């Protein structure tokens, strides 16, 4: 048997990683436990996913601010199994939209099986307007990004990035048409 | 854009929803045999 105890953790200037996995390992594929990971960035939407093993049951969910929280369930058991697929909305957490539900369920009498399959509609549209709506957070938070790193580095933006090139390729420009009216002018002359 | 593509998407996906729920009433009201169906708005369920 196997006891198996990890942490891993990283730091650095716009996030942390905090990986705690602990669980116990038998046989082929007996593995049993709990892995909580949690990424704190600063410059984005943090994140905590926890996922959960045992005999009769196995529970992941993850959630995050900017979306919400997306769980899976799964339930085994010799008379029936359950799967449930469910994502709860940042506005409403107490609500779990379930995105998917699968039954599968026996029959002790005579010879039939009755599998039930559930999918709504509303819980679809909301993830969509969901990620529509985080669409454009996600282009503000990366766009403020990559401008502070850009003042990291130099100190500037990049709107004044564009300007500074177009007035270098003026300045450039205007040096090739000099060029050119003094070569004419000079030509000319030597011709004379 | 994108969020006119997916305003699109999400009117094209609930017009097209009820179109096939009621194609595939429609079709399973053709016969009854030894397995049986049920489907409802959003649920299927079929028995062996």
């Amino acid at each position: 048997t196997l006891a198996s105890k990890t942490k891993g953790t990283f730091a650095h200037r716009d996030f942390s990683a905090e990986y705690e996995e602990d669980g116990k390992y038998e046989g082929l594929q007996e593995w049993e436990g709990k892995a909580h990971l949690n990424i704190k960035s600063p410059a984005f939407t943090d994140l905590h996913l926890r996922y959960q093993k045992d005999k009769k049951g196995i529970s992941t969910s993850a959630a995050s601010p900017a979306v919400g929280t997306v769980g899976m369930d799964m339930d085994e058991d010799d008379d029936f199994s359950k799967w449930n697929f469910y994502y709860s909305p940042q506005s409403s957490p107490d609500k779990k939209l379930t995105i998917f539900k699968t039954e599968l369920r026996v029959r002790e009498s005579d010879e039939e099986t009755q599998i039930k399959v559930n999918w709504e509609e509303e819980a679809a549209s909301g993830l969509l307007t969901s990620l529509k709506d985080n669409v454009p957070k996600a282009t503000g938070v990366l766009y403020d990004y990559v401008n502070k790193y850009h003042w990291e580095h130099t100190g500037l933006t990049l709107r004044e990035v564009s300007s500074k090139l177009r007035r270098n390729l003026q300045n450039n420009a205007e040096w090739v048409y000099q060029g050119a009216i003094r070569q004419i002018d000079d030509i000319d002359v030597r011709f004379q | 854009e994108s969020k006119r593509l997916i305003d699109l998407s999400i009117q094209n996906y609930h017009t097209f929803l009820i179109y096939i729920t009621e194609l595939l009433k429609k079709l399973q009201s053709t016969t009854v045999m030894n397995p049986y169906m049920k489907l409802a708005p959003g649920e299927l369920t079929i028995i062996l």
